[PDB]
Parts: structure tokens; C-alpha cells; sequence
């Protein structure tokens, strides 16, 4: 049930009938992904399927490397004064 | 307009606190031990905070079993193409999460479905220490919850990737809210530079809150779902409830209504919830139209208004405005423009951030001189 | 600077109106029936609005026919990995659309290629009821069209997913536009606090439009492609054409030119289309350089200008500016700085949003009192 | 043909020679994707090809669920 | 607050300049010739500029050799499924790069890993002709480098896709920086509209730089990593070092400290590095709390401060502020609020962008009239 | 070593102990991807693997088409005045 009033005297209008949902607090949850440690596989293979797995595993290792840098960094800090 | 008056806080201070605890010696083991049996557990951290923990992906089990023994060779050959495809499926979510974090310096908002899927988010909401009415609210507005949430990269240590998801809690619910729309009010005399102007600067969202009123000067920060208004109290000023008196009686003694003055009688329109305010000055062409007929009203100089009933568009100069088509009744409250009450000879015509009484005292001082 | 004078509109009010009509029962059936034979039809809705409809993906045909009967079991087993791969290809677009909508509360801008591919977008433009000059323009600037478009999630009802795409229409094309750059103009007296300042506040994009001039105070909102300027009229004021007189004669009687006054003589530069304006005051080092040669010009205190011909960079204090390298001729119009015409003893030195005549009347009042 | 004039008297510059392309209106079009009705999927056989298809169909079913909520909400920017 | 005083520059003017050179005929051959043997070379362009060139993907070698002869048909037939998957893997980066460019009108920021991988980025940094200390800085802060970088689509001609990546170079490193936080200072009367106010407007980041001070009025634009402050000089004013005197003596003669005046006695808090500034006026409830201990400080009307030691939160009205948990010492410098030095009857109570001396001269004029 | 001073007289606070890292200039580098020229292949092979290759090849040609449009344009510039 939304209504509105216009005030000619001050060139303004008020829209009423709304209900609030103001954030007052925070809930912090921890999301986890279980990873595995892999370094220098003793394999060449030189077949099509292992080659696909290896380069996909390279994406994995590079992702882990990048995430390790962000662990060392401090988040955000772009605040007004 | 009054956005520079807001205070300064850090939105993710809570998540950062939990993240730093995860960097503590031995902290990962508590989470790892509690998730060895299930995927969803409630761990108490070393700083005395109780956090819901969620294991959303187990790449370790897959890699160690369906990949690691085959590559711990010697001569390796892969057992069919579905093993490679399924790995790409499993690995993709990790790559995408890392990707978002790497361009957002470890802090993202809104929280993507990669960080937390629609199914996972609904599961979290169900296990939170909140009212069943709060669960239903967040569940019916998950898209809003997402936009107001943060994801903070924390640790990747001892075969565990952990990041903090910071969800909003709405402690103020179902209190009346109202939106104030304002537009310039100028005199309509024919000489070009002979006009004085006045504009209410207190436009924005207002919500009743804890005996006072929460005022959101940047109304753009609030999110509206039907008749529900989602706002963040960090982006608000706390005002006495007497601020509402400015709407009915702008010269009331209880509250000093904020205004700005100028001599710029420029034309524009403000689309409201159920209509449109039209400030038409000078030689500007101002009209209101319907989809079928075309022009049904031509505005004269001054500040006027039309409801959205039977009106689809409003044109001011070369700008076309579409009105909101929401259902609701509009009331036109007649009254003489307060700009007429002032003497143009002593009217302070350049008050950028002032008020009613402040303008009055300046008039008194100029009059005494 | 004068963005606070702008009106307020609802950007997707038109698209939302169409979306709400789609929620009506049986409205979905009309579109589905008109798209059972073809992929592009014009459906009329129940409130008497006619919209172009476009079917971009048929997952129903794929799943039900080439995949589902193997699952109409009993004991199900799927042959061909290519069937799994092709399904992942088809399903991906749906997942990406859902992904974008779920993180944008059902409204996205710009419109992604998942929402509407480059091929599909070009097809739409071809069927719009507008002049062919609008068609070739939109087709040669599809990346701009995308940035100015909205995608609004509407309905998913048995058994069609429908969303509204809101495309821009350019009703004003090929009219002359010009960009006004302004910078603080101050006196050059030696004491750090003895100076008065003046700045034109009417900077931004200007375009001739319907006998008047559309003025865009926040030039950042406009997108420039070579010599073509894409702007949104919602971000504009409609002004008399006499506003252009402020450029040649700021004291003209026909238009009250907008200025701001202060005593803040800080140094800076404004990079223009074909050069650079330099406001150099106090002890600031202000120079213009060429890449190989180094410094080729040193600015004195006051407001000056250099063209981009033979100039690569401009330095004001510790800030390095790269100039635009577009070709074109610059004209330096000499004239005494109007700030010299004022008496510093009666000069209103804190008019944040004023004009020439407003400053004058303030001077007269202060002069009469003394 | 872009030209520019600098006015020393007012510390300002005008760049002219540009051509307009102003958005004055909106065109609304309806984009549709034809979907099919699947209510989970009951089937045995525990091999790789169906397992990939099952979980891909799970993505499909999860997408419609999310889209169904977005249908029930009102959009705004 | 004083962001409106900043100059105007063109952020990608340098990259665009290089891009336009690449559009010139014969320019591609030079790049192509230098990259036939290696993947990273320094090519001279036709206008005498030397740029690092980088080949990050060779789709030509893959398509022409391991794909095209199978398509040199006639009857084209694919023998293995691995061929289809491998092609999708190679082709993906190109599709993602095209996707980002198509929704950003050919200019993206920050630079994604699709545009430039972490390995490629680190390789560039190591081969930029820069100080050896700049290399370690950029390498340890690649996420910041990415956010401050641009990727500009240039040309796709003669089987070559070329785009310009514009990376930041930090010419000012390890100079002392400090952040100034300011909040409204009002008289402490409880009843509305009875108060006069004053606020320092020079809040933001400050860094020593080349004998002067770089001032960043909008501190939100700077990125802070621990005690390292990443800022862009384009978002700064260059000021004399005497501006720092405003912190110790705001009435000092050497520098005219910037302030604004008003009658808006609204309440708020500013979270600093090691505490919180609280401006509490009217009937606003203002407190500082510890999570376990509870309320440990209640603010009176006026401007006050609390350190983060033993403090977890600060509440002003209906707004909860979390204090920084960083370790460090705070010094409370006592002194009478300067707003008390003014006569409210001649106090100019609406100066949006003024200063100490400007307020003083305005008081003198009002005083002389009386 | 971060320290802070609050000035009661002017309602302001200074946080010291930070070190600078200011962007003063730009370095422009050219990143290249070697592509191949392929057009309407008139092949009539019509089994699953070739169809997948064909439609993947269509994505490639569409990418080149889109990139060609961006080459002919002057890149997005969004400046103040």
C-alpha cells in the first residue's frame, strides 16, 4: 500500500507505505576448499590425455600460487578520511 | 546531496577479524578436524567467536585418488577422456574464485555464485542464529543479500583454502520508511536573471529506527524490493523524528529544515514513486504524455506535479522521462510557493548548504545594515 | 561541476513496464505460439504494447529429443562423450545468464554477449522501427550500444525463460557538438594569500538539439568515438543557445554566465582535445615537454595553454599529464584575464555556485555600504 | 575535422567539430530461451558418462530454481 | 572533500598514442619480424618509440599444423576426441580476451589474468627498464599493479592480435606519508539551529614528494597495503610543505589553512588508523564499547576522540563503527576548540570552500559595518 | 611503526608512519597473440567430432569479427573537462 503526497509550497513529494530492512549487524562464515599438495611429478607420459591433465594441473598450481600471495596481503583499506 | 556529512567506517572489519584469527597457529586444524566427518560444522575460534564453517569443494580427495597415483610414475597414461573432463569441472570453481580475488585485491562484493552458490547460500541462512522470520526474509531476497555481502580471502595453508563470507543481518525490520523527493523552487518573473531559487536538500530515504530516524542522503545506496527497503545503517545519518515536520511545515520551530538557494532557474523533472515533479522555468517546453494520445498537459512556469495515473512519460526540454508504473494513490497538497515570501532585494542567493533559520538571520542582518 | 542541477529519472521504468506485462497469465502462451514456427516475431501484449520477440536458444528441443529419451528409464546409460560435451556447450549460456542476473538483482548493464551475442544484437538493430542512419550507426558502434543497454530478468514460466533487453535509441544524430574545458583564473600577486580566483563552472559537453543546446555538466558520462559523441539526454540540461556567448564574451547581456569564486590559488592542468590548459600559481613548477627533447616550454604564473603539436607531456608540480595525440589545429585567442577587472577589496571570494551578474550585485552592495 | 580555441581571458578552451549521437528514448525487446521440464532425474547405472550428464542436469535444474526466484522479485537499479 | 580542485588528465593517452602507431601500414611486420625467433623483444616503432613486445599465445602454430590439414578437405574427419578438447583449451583465452574488450569498449581495468597471466606480468616487471627496488615492489604487490593498469585493444591484422598494456611505474617510493582525518567542529548547544560549525576541508592522504607535498583530497582513491600507501599523482595537488603547519597551529601565518563553515550540527564518527574521532551534537547517543566489558566511554557534546586500546566499537546514533585493531600509540593533544574563539553574531556560517584568513576578513567587514 | 595524534582544538587526527608508492608515470608494452587466417571450409564431414570442431571454429571467427570492429574504433575515453 504505497501512497504519495506532493507539497506545492516547497516543490517536494513524499512516498510512504514502505517497510524497512536495515542492516545493523554482520554474520561471518568460513568457506573452505580442501586442496592437495603436488610438486614436480615424475611423469612425462607424452600422450594426449595426460597432457590435458598436466596443463589443467598447471592452472591448479598457478591458482594456488596466486592465492598464496593474497594470503600475505592485507585486504581492502580504501577508506574516506 | 548531503553525502559528505556521513561518517567513515570499514564495512569488512568483522570479516577481517575472523580472517586474522585463521592466520593463527593451530587454527586450521580445528576447522579441518570439524569438517573431517561432515561438510557443515560450527567451530568456535580462538578469539571466542562462533562461526559456521562450510566445505564446498574437495579437490584433494579427487586429485589424490583419481590423478595422483597415475602421475606418481614412471610410465603414465590416462584412463579415458571422462577423467580429464571431470577434473576440468572440479577445478573450474577454484580457478574462477582465484580469478575474482586477483582483480579485487582479495575482497569481492557482491558475492558471486562461484564464491557461494545459490544452493549453498540458502543452506547457510537456514543454520544461522536468527529468527525464522529473518530466515524467510533473507531467503526471499537472496539477490539483495548477495549485493550487500562481502567475500574476503583469508588463508591457503595446510591443504586448505579458506575465505570469509560476510553476510548482512537486518536488525531493523518492518518499520515505516518514506522517500523524500525534492526539486528547485524558483520565482516565475519574466526578466531573465530576476529570479531567486530555493531547494530542499534533505532528499533521500527515511526510516524509523530506535526512537529516531535513519536518513540516507545517497538514496541510491538503498535497495528496494516491492515495498521493502534494504539499506545499510553505515550510510546513514541519525536524525530526530521532528525532521518529518519539514514536509508539512517547513517554517516549524521544532526543526531547522535544510535548504539551498541560488539564482539558477534551470528546468528539470524528478520522477517519484507514483508520479513526477516538474520544475519548469524560462522558455523550457514542459509536457506530460500518454502512450496513446500524446501530450495531455502543458506545464506553465513554476513547480508542478502529475501522478502516474494515465501518464506514461514527462518531457522537460530535450529530456524524456518515463514515470514508474507502480500502483498507488497520489495527493496534491495545494499551497503558496514559499519562495514568494522572500524579498528578492535582500534574499541571500548563494547558500550552498544552509537552512530556513540561517537564511532568515542573514536577511535580518542585511535588513539592519 | 553542475551535475547537482540535473533532474532525476528512472532508467528502466520502460523495460520494467514490459516485464510486468509478461507476468500476466496467458501472456506467455502468446509469445510461445508466435515463436513455434520462427525465431523472430512481433507480439502484441495485453495492455496494447507491441514488442519484438527473439528466441536465441532452444534447450527444450535438444534435451527432450537428443538426450532425455535415454533417461526415460529404468536403466539409463548414455553413449557418446560428444553428447556430454555438446550439452555442456549449450547449457553453459543458460548458466552464465543466470550467473549474471543472480549477482545483479535481475538487471545487468552493459548487456553481455551471453545475454545477447554480437550476431543477435546486429539482427535486432536491423528490425527496429528507426531510420537507416540509426541502423548503420548502431552497427558500427555496437560496443557503445552494449554499454548503454539494459537486460532485465522478467519471467520463467512453463516453459519459457524470457528477459527484456532495453536498447538505446538515438533521436539526435549528426548535430554539432563541442566540449568546454575550464580551469581556475587567479591573480598573480606574490604573497601566498593575497589572490582572488574565478572559475567558469559551465564545463562539459554541449550539443545543438532542437533549437536549444543540450548541456552535459559531467563530461565523464559521455562516450567519445573518434569525432562521434554518445551521450544520454537524462544526464543533460536544456539551455538557450545564448549560453555559447560565454565563450566569446563572458560579460554579454544576453546570457548570465556561470562562475565560481575563491581565494584558493592551487595549481593544476586540464588536458583538452588538442592541447592542455595550465593554471600555474604560487611556487609550482609548470612545464610542457616533448619525449626526446625534454622541456620545451616553461609556464609563468597565471592561466596559459599549449597545443599538442610537438608536445607529449605536461607537468604541474608532481603530477605528469600525457596530452592527447589527435591531429587538429588549435587557436590561441589573446585577451586580458577578466580577474584583473575586479577590486580584491570588495570581491565576493566564496561564491560556490554563482554567475557574472550575481557577483556584480554583491560588489555593488559591498561598495554602497562602504 | 577537430579544432580547438583557447580563451586567455577566461582560462577556458572549446573543442569543436564533433557529431552527436544522443540517447533520447528506449527500445524494449523480449529475448526468449525455450526450456524443458525435468523433475530431477531417476536412473541407475554408475558410470562416468551419465555421472557427468547427471551433474550437468543438476546445474540446469539449479539455474531454473534461481531464475524462478528472480521472477518473483522486482528489478531495480 | 577538495576533489573538485583536481586537474583533468587523459588516463590512457600514452597507450592510445602507441596504439595509433600500430595502425600504421608496415608497423605489424616489424613486430612480426622481431618475434619469429623469440617471444619477448624490444621493437622500434615508426615514430621512434621503443616498447617491450610480448607474444603470449601462438594459435597460428596450433591451428595450421595440428588442426588445419585435417580440415584441408574434401572429407574432413576427426579421429580423436582429444583434438576437440585441446582446441577448446587453446581457443579459450582468445574468446575471453575478446569478451572483456567487447563489454568495455576496447579498454579494460583492472587487467585480468586472461589479458596477462601472473607469470607474464612478473616477466614484464623483471624486464622493464626500472629500478631494481621498483621490481621487487611491483612483484610483491601484483594485485595492486593490476588494479592500476589498463589494457587497450589495438589491432588485428596480418594474423596478429595486438593490444597495449599500460602498467604503472612508481617514481616516488619510501617517502613518509600521513593521513589527515577531519570531522565537524560545532558549538555544543543541544537545541537545533543554535550552533555554528567549522570543519577542516584538507582531509586526505599526504606524502612527501620532491621538496613538496602530494595531497590526495579523496583518500578513497588510495590503496593501502599494511604501511605502504599506493596513490596516483593524477589524483593529487602539489602543495608547499608548510601545509603541515595546519595540524599543529591552524592560525599560523605561513599557510592559510582551509576550512568550511556551517550550522549543520549533525553527529557522526570517523574511524582513524589507531582510534576514532567522534562529533557528537544535539541529543545523539555517542559511546565507545568493548565486546566483553561493555561501554567504556560516553562522549559529551563536542568533538572528542578515543584510542583503539581496549576498544572494539564506537556507536553514534543508530550506526555501529568498528575500530581498527592495529597496534600503535595515540597522542591526545589537548586544546580549546577554536570554534569557541568566534562571535556567533558575525560568524559567516555558510562558507563551503574557505579558509582561516578568509573567515577573518569577512568577520572584520561585518564588524566594521556595526 | 604507526602512530597517531588527535588535535582537540580543530577536531582532526593525523596517522603517521606510512611509506609511499606513488604512480608517477606509465609504461606501455605491446602484447601479441599469433592467429591464423581461416575461412569458409567447404568440408562435408558430418559426425559428432567434426561438428564440435566446426562450431568451435565458429567461435574463433566470431571473435576475430568482433576484434576487427574494435580495431576500427578509437578506444573508450571517459574524461572530465
Amino acid at each position: 500500500n504505497i501512497t504519495e503526497e506532493f507539497y506545492q509550497s516547497t516543490c517536494s513529494a513524499v512516498s510512504k507505505g514502505y517497510l524497512s530492512a536495515l542492516r545493523t549487524g554482520w554474520y561471518t562464515s568460513v568457506i573452505t576448499i580442501e586442496l592437495s599438495n603436488i610438486k614436480e611429478n615424475k611423469c612425462n607420459g607424452t600422450d594426449a590425455k595426460v597432457k590435458l591433465i598436466k596443463q589443467e594441473l598447471d592452472k591448479y598450481k598457478n591458482a594456488v600460487t596466486e592465492l598464496q600471495l593474497l594470503m600475505q596481503s592485507t585486504p581492502a583499506t580504501n577508506n574516506r578520511a | 546531496f548531503l553525502g559528505f556529512l556521513l561518517g567513515v567506517g570499514s564495512a569488512i572489519a568483522s570479516g577481517v577479524a575472523v580472517s586474522k584469527v585463521l592466520h593463527l597457529e593451530g587454527e586450521v586444524n580445528k576447522i579441518k578436524s570439524a569438517l573431517l566427518s561432515t561438510n557443515k560444522a560450527v567451530v568456535s575460534l580462538s578469539n571466542g567467536v562462533s562461526v559456521l564453517t562450510f566445505k564446498v569443494l574437495d579437490l584433494k580427495n579427487y586429485i589424490d585418488k583419481q590423478l595422483l597415483p597415475i602421475l606418481n610414475k614412471q610410465s603414465c597414461s590416462i584412463s579415458n577422456i571422462e577423467t580429464v573432463i571431470e577434473f576440468q569441472q572440479k577445478n573450474n570453481r577454484l580457478l574462477e574464485i582465484t580469478r575474482e580475488f586477483s582483480v579485487n585485491a582479495g575482497v569481492t562484493t557482491p558475492v558471486s555464485t562461484y564464491m557461494l552458490t545459490n544452493s549453498e547460500l540458502l543452506s547457510l541462512i537456514n543454520d544461522m542464529p536468527i529468527t525464522n522470520d529473518q530466515k524467510k526474509l533473507m531467503s526471499n531476497n537472496v539477490q539483495i543479500v548477495r549485493q550487500q555481502s562481502y567475500s574476503i580471502m583469508s588463508i591457503i595453508k595446510e591443504e586448505v583454502l579458506a575465505y570469509v563470507v560476510q553476510l548482512p543481518l537486518y536488525g531493523v525490520i518492518d518499520t515505516p520508511c518514506w522517500k523524500l523527493h525534492t526539486s528547485p523552487l524558483c520565482t516565475t518573473n519574466t526578466k531573465e536573471g530576476s529570479n531567486i531559487c530555493l531547494t530542499r536538500t534533505d532528499r533521500g530515504w527515511y526510516c524509523d529506527n530506535a526512537g529516531s530516524v535513519s536518513f540516507f542522503p545517497q538514496a541510491e545506496t538503498c535497495k528496494v524490493q516491492s515495498n521493502r527497503v534494504f539499506c545499510d545503517t553505515m550510510n546513514s545519518l541519525t536524525l530526530p523524528s521532528e525532521v518529518n515536520l519539514c514536509n508539512v511545515d517547513i517554517f516549524n520551530p521544532k526543526y531547522d529544515c535544510k535548504i539551498m538557494t541560488s539564482k539558477t532557474d534551470v528546468s528539470s523533472s524528478v520522477i517519484t514513486s507514483l508520479g513526477a515533479i516538474v520544475s519548469c522555468y524560462g522558455k523550457t517546453k514542459c509536457t506530460a504524455s500518454n502512450k496513446n494520445r500524446g501530450i495531455i498537459k502543458t506545464f506553465s512556469n513554476g513547480c508542478d506535479y502529475v501522478s502516474n495515473k494515465g501518464v506514461d512519460t514527462v518531457s522537460v526540454g530535450n529530456t524524456l522521462y518515463y514515470v514508474n508504473k507502480q500502483e498507488g494513490k497520489s495527493l496534491y497538497v495545494k499551497g503558496e510557493p514559499i519562495i514568494n515570501f522572500y524579498d528578492p532585494l535582500v534574499f541571500p542567493s548563494d547558500e550552498f548548504d544552509a537552512s530556513i533559520s540561517q537564511v532568515n538571520e542573514k536577511i535580518n542582518q542585511s535588513l539592519a545594515f
